């Protein structure tokens, strides 16, 4: 019913850097939220934790459980551009451009009658193989 | 005027006036010649200066009280020339700390006497010099300095500044009379008459407040240099088109042809030195005194708006007397009454009516609409409703009034909102403060529905005597209405600018994180302990009670604690606070007893006041919708909450029972369930959480948010053990 | 068709309040709540009921009869402002039709209106008055003690009342006598006086002719 | 109204045909915005809807 016991003497510094741990999770699970907006909350807390594991590695698993540590990691994930590139952008650009393509294929197998209404407009600003492809399939 | 010690000269000047228009412009003058023999200075000029300074701005300000009393001109900027005969042999610069000292100090007199310029001459060395004052509203004071020079191309003299910070007197004749008043006077003199400041003097207020601002939490963390003044704030004033939508205008003060003025305003704050954005709205309260009227609603509704739009706060400024009123003068001075007996008019009268030569110049207005009657072998036009040609006076400012209402209870959903009660709001003035539900009030306004003597007009008799007695701080501060009192305008906008540092910019924003002097990595010295404590103690620190000097160190960071509606419901404390630079709203319970004294109305004679005592770790109505208030108020406004959690439990006594203490424990659950940011509860060293003081902040009912934490001497469960042996 | 409902009682009532029995030193009382009025007891019970009403998924048919909020020192001491605030929260978040309707012998005065208009949630709300019906910012009296005030009624009165005038017109001829001067000033001040309660009946009545609802209607 | 919105199979309600008129080109909006707004996404898209469709759209689709 409760998460840990704490000393009082120490408290100041468990909580900063608690509520840092949390913050940085807040921005980074708006992030995940925005690029799939029907994801439920477990499954975007997994998504974190994987992520973790994989980049870092499997042996670095157990810093999770240390706020400051992990805080420092996602602060890196989340200041840094134009560098180390912050490879968690590009997990949560794919999971973006998944969930975009699945709204454009639910709407038109939920409404065939449109479908080829728009296949010209989606056929217009691609390359001139992407159009052999388009034509030849 | 005569007066004793006459090298104090003393007049009154009224201002001169056509045959038609009369006077209004009433100025006292104290001209005062200061002889002494001439100095040298071997750095002992100071004392002389200073003593001199204090002494005879001292004895001018007698006189003119003496004065000032002993007529009634009503004056407004009142003058002090002091000419000293002797040279002195000084730099200028030190002469200009030395004044302005003098004169700071004792600035409350000057204020009180109108005493907005002032005068000094005195040779250097020689080369005169003229110092330039002027004082007005009482927070800022200005000095300059002109030098006389002679080179010029006739006989006449002109002032020379010293190139930084010219001034308006640069290259001006030094035998410029003085004038009778300007645009912005008559109407700041109204405002400050009233006990409020003026409309446009509020953008200054700001200004000079940052300044402070970053004086203040200097001591807190480690701050860059400050910009220069020129570059803390820009703002640019919002008014209305013909079509009704917003202008960004530029243009100099005091041209509003309303009764409602904005603006925008970014300036740079020691938590975001690079700009912020605000949303400035104000009554003036010298147009058709207070007064919403319909384009004074327009304004403030498409100001909220476009604050709205940003995401950025709203500061409203109240000094208003609620909605707009008035009658149809047009049809006042032509009605007659169709009596009963029109040689007795005291058996009553039938109806009002127009004569044909009146109806006729009002019929093309639809200003009143009327029937033709025969009546008495008259022709007629029997009034049965009447409209007005006046727009502005009728039922569309009870829409509009409704329409800002609405609007305002929008913005908080939306964006931070606060208030400031600076003069009163009467009416729908105090509701738009009340759905802003962040209220600083100045000492001396009210926030009122209904004006004591309509209220004695209603019950018959002298029940009232002011309005501070319906809505003074002595209720509206005691009843949860107003967070926070202040003793002038100027620490009003301070207190809004200093609320605002702890919150983001922007609802699109992180919360802002400082760097602080407070270190985050050493421990708390005062541990809270079985015997009743003041709650503050552990949340900011206290002084060591062993020694002189030497704080104990609190939870949060040393400086940032603030506390919000303090003498409501006593037995929890809230407010904001930083941890380790990072903002947070903090909740928490007061252990000792508190004394709760309730009033005697004095339209109920057989009333008495009552003092109730309210034991500590105890939920009460009061402090149950307090902390409901709190947590509503810190989740739209953006910051994670450190609850530390001491309750025993809630009051089941019938008096608590009957006074709807179950509802507003249901209001805490569903506050808390919809916060967004982090909520942290935290059980201390001695204090326990028993039955339904949990099942109300237990984390099951915000999962993703809400997360509990124990000391190692904490204590939790439903029954006490008392409780839990008398049954097992 | 099923539908929630608000209405307001105009007689006097009593509310009784208990004593409590841990508090030895505590009484019961009996205070007189008069109708017409919103205190914080009934405007919370309007928010209960508006907001309740709205999750069930009825409309309302509201039967507005305010003449205001209490601002007494009480009323204010027990948050009477807060609760009122509540009432505008509740009807802007209304999903379903809310019509309200000024019945006969019913008036709409000052906070009771703003808090209640239209335009709070302009989709569903609607306002209808019958013809026995009054709304404005201020009561007929409260009018008259600003704008119509003593000096304004003596206006009104050199103009109507043919005694006074014709004591004012006589009063004018120049250099008739000392005595007969002091004599018609007197007349005068003795008709003025005696004729004020009249004009003062006829002044709020004239005020009356602005809080009607044809200039409702003619404002939209 | 009620007559439009009580009985079909019969007068059929034309304003229910004006109601799917406006939902048709929503739908249609939200797909060409997606793709414009996102045109590495386009050529994934592109098979799916070309697979439940007349052999003379499929037609259409080739000879364009
Ligand atoms: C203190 O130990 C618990 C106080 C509980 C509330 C008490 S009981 C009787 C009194 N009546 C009331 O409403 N509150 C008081
Ligand atoms: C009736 O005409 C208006 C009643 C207004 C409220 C009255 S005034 C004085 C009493 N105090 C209080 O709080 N309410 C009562």
């Amino acid at each position: 019913v409760i998460s840990d016991i704490l000393d009082w003497k120490t408290s100041r510094t468990f909580f900063y850097w608690r509520l840092r741990r949390l913050l940085l999770e807040d921005l980074v699970k708006k992030k995940i939220h925005n690029a799939n907006p029907e994801l439920t909350d477990g499954q975007i807390q997994a998504m974190l934790r994987r992520w973790f594991v994989e980049v870092e590695g499997t042996v670095k698993a157990y810093v999770w459980d240390n706020n400051k540590d992990l805080a420092e990691w996602l602060e890196k994930q989340l200041t840094e551009e134009d560098g180390v590139h912050s490879v968690i952008e590009e997990n949560i650009k794919c999971i973006s451009r998944d969930y975009v393509l699945k709204q454009i294929r639910s709407l038109v197998q939920a409404n065939p009658e449109v479908a080829m209404d728009s296949i010209i407009h989606m056929t217009q600003h691609i390359s001139p193989t992407q159009r052999a492809e388009v034509i030849r399939i | 005027i005569p007066c004793a010690n006459h090298k104090m000269h003393l007049y009154l000047g009224a201002a001169k006036v056509e045959v038609g228009t009369e006077v209004t412009d009433y100025r006292f003058f104290v001209r005062a010649i200061i002889r002494h023999s001439d100095l040298v200075t071997k750095e002992a000029s100071f004392e002389y200066l200073q003593n001199e300074g204090e002494r005879l701005l001292l004895e001018a300000m007698d006189e003119l009280e003496v004065a000032f009393n002993n007529t009634n001109v009503r004056t407004d900027c009142n003058h002090i020339f002091l000419n000293f005969v002797p040279t002195v042999i000084m730099d200028p610069s030190k002469i200009e700390e030395s004044v302005r000292s003098m004169v700071m100090r004792y600035g409350s007199r000057l204020w009180k006497l109108r005493v907005l310029q002032a005068e000094l001459k005195i040779n250097i060395r020689a080369i005169p010099i003229r110092l330039f004052l002027t004082n007005e509203s009482g927070y800022y004071l200005d000095i300059s300095l002109y030098k006389e020079v002679t080179d010029s191309r006739t006989a006449q003299i002109m002032f020379q500044a010293y190139g930084d910070k010219q001034g308006p007197l640069h290259g001006m004749l030094i035998n410029t009379p003085y004038v009778t008043k300007d645009l912005l006077q008559s109407k700041r003199f109204q405002a400050q008459s009233l006990g409020t400041t003026y409309i446009y003097d509020i953008p200054e207020m700001f200004r000079q407040s940052l300044i402070k601002l970053w004086e203040s939490m200097s001591t807190q963390a480690f701050l860059p240099s400050p910009p220069l003044p020129s570059d803390m704030l820009t703002y640019t004033e919002l008014v209305l088109d013909d079509q009704g939508q917003l202008v960004h205008m530029n243009r100099l003060p005091g041209g509003n042809e309303i009764g409602m003025v904005a603006w925008k305003m970014t300036f740079k704050s020691p938590e975001y030195p690079e700009g912020r954005d605000i949303i400035v709205i104000g009554n003036d309260i010298t147009y058709r005194i207070g007064s919403f009227g319909p384009q004074e609603d327009l304004l403030f509704l498409r100001a909220s708006e476009l604050a709205r739009a940003e995401g950025i706060p709203r500061i409203y400024v109240s000094a208003n007397s609620g909605a707009r009123i008035g009658l149809a003068e047009e049809i006042r001075h032509m009605f007659h009454v169709a009596w009963v007996d029109p040689e007795d008019p005291y058996k009553g009268y039938r109806y009002l009516y127009l004569t044909p030569q009146d109806y006729k110049r009002v019929s093309a207005l639809n200003s009143v609409h009327c029937e033709h009657v025969e009546d008495e072998g008259e022709s007629r036009y029997k009034i049965t409703d009447i409209i007005g040609k006046e727009e502005g006076i009728g039922p569309e400012n009870l829409r509009g009034s409704g329409m800002i209402a609405g609007e305002s209870s929008l913005a908080y959903n939306e964006i931070i909102t606060i208030s400031l009660v600076t003069c009163r709001a009467i009416g729908i003035g105090a509701y738009l403060v009340r759905l802003g539900q962040r209220t600083i009030q100045v000492e001396n306004s009210h926030l009122i529905l209904t004006g004591a003597g309509a209220l004695n007009k209603v019950l018959g008799r002298e029940v009232y005597t002011s309005n501070n007695q319906l809505g003074g701080i002595q209720i509206m501060h005691n009843n949860g209405v107003t967070h926070c009192t202040v003793c002038d305008d100027f620490e009003g906008v301070f207190t809004v600018l200093h609320w605002l540092s702890y919150m983001p910019k922007s609802v699109h924003s992180s919360v802002p994180l400082l760097n602080s002097k407070d270190p985050i990595d050493r421990i708390i010295e005062f541990v809270p302990t079985k015997t009743p404590y003041d709650p503050r103690w552990m949340l900011a620190g206290r002084p060591h009670p062993t020694q002189k000097g030497q704080w104990l160190s609190g939870f949060f960071d040393y400086g940032s604690f603030s506390e919000i509606m303090q003498p409501w419901a006593q037995t929890v404390v809230v407010g904001r606070a930083r941890l380790g630079g990072i903002p947070v709203g903090v909740v928490a319970v007061e252990t000792r007893t508190v004394e709760l004294s309730i009033p005697a109305d004095p339209a109920n004679l057989d009333s008495e006041a009552k003092i109730i005592q309210q034991a500590g770790q105890v939920w009460f109505p009061d402090s149950a919708f307090k902390t409901y208030q709190a947590i509503k108020d810190f989740n739209r406004e953006g910051l994670p909450l450190m609850v530390f959690a001491n309750w025993r439990g809630f009051s089941g006594g019938m008096k608590d029972m009957y006074d709807q203490v179950l509802k507003f424990g249901a209001y805490i659950v569903d506050g808390l369930r919809e916060c967004c940011q982090p909520v942290l509860v935290y059980i201390p060293p001695q204090a326990e959480l028993r039955g339904g003081s949990w099942v109300v902040i237990d984390s099951s009912i915000n999962p993703r948010h809400m997360e509990m934490y124990a000391d190692r001497e904490s204590r939790g469960s439903v029954l006490e053990p008392e409780g839990t042996v008398e049954i097992k | 068709i099923p539908v929630g409902v608000v209405a307001v009682e105009t007689r006097t009532v009593e509310l009784s309040i208990p004593a409590d029995p841990a508090n030895l030193d505590s009484e019961a009382k009996i205070i007189q709540q008069a109708g017409q009025v919103w205190f914080p007891d009934s405007a919370f019970k309007t928010y209960q009921a508006i907001k309740d009403f709205n999750r069930e998924g009825l409309p309302l048919m509201v039967f507005a009869n305010w003449r205001g909020f209490s601002g007494g020192m009480k009323d204010m001491y027990d948050q009477v402002l807060k609760f009122g605030a509540y009432i505008v929260d509740g009807l802007r978040e209304c999903c379903q039709p809310v019509l309200v309707y000024i019945p006969p012998q019913a008036e709409l005065r000052g906070g009771s209106w703003v808090v209640i208009d239209s335009s709070i949630n302009p989709r569903h709300m609607e306002m209808y008055a019958d013809r026995e019906s009054r709304g404005s910012v201020l009561e007929p009296e409260g009018t008259v003690e600003i704008k119509f005030r003593r000096k304004d009624l003596v206006k009104t009165m050199r103009r109507v009342d043919p005694v006074y005038i014709h004591l004012a017109e006589r009063l004018g001829t120049p250099e008739l006598s000392t005595a007969e001067r002091k004599e018609l000033e007197n007349k005068l001040k003795e008709r003025e006086e005696f004729l004020i309660p009249i004009y003062h009946q006829v002044a709020v009545q004239f005020a009356d002719l602005h809080d009607t609802p044809g200039r409702m209607q003619e404002k939209g």
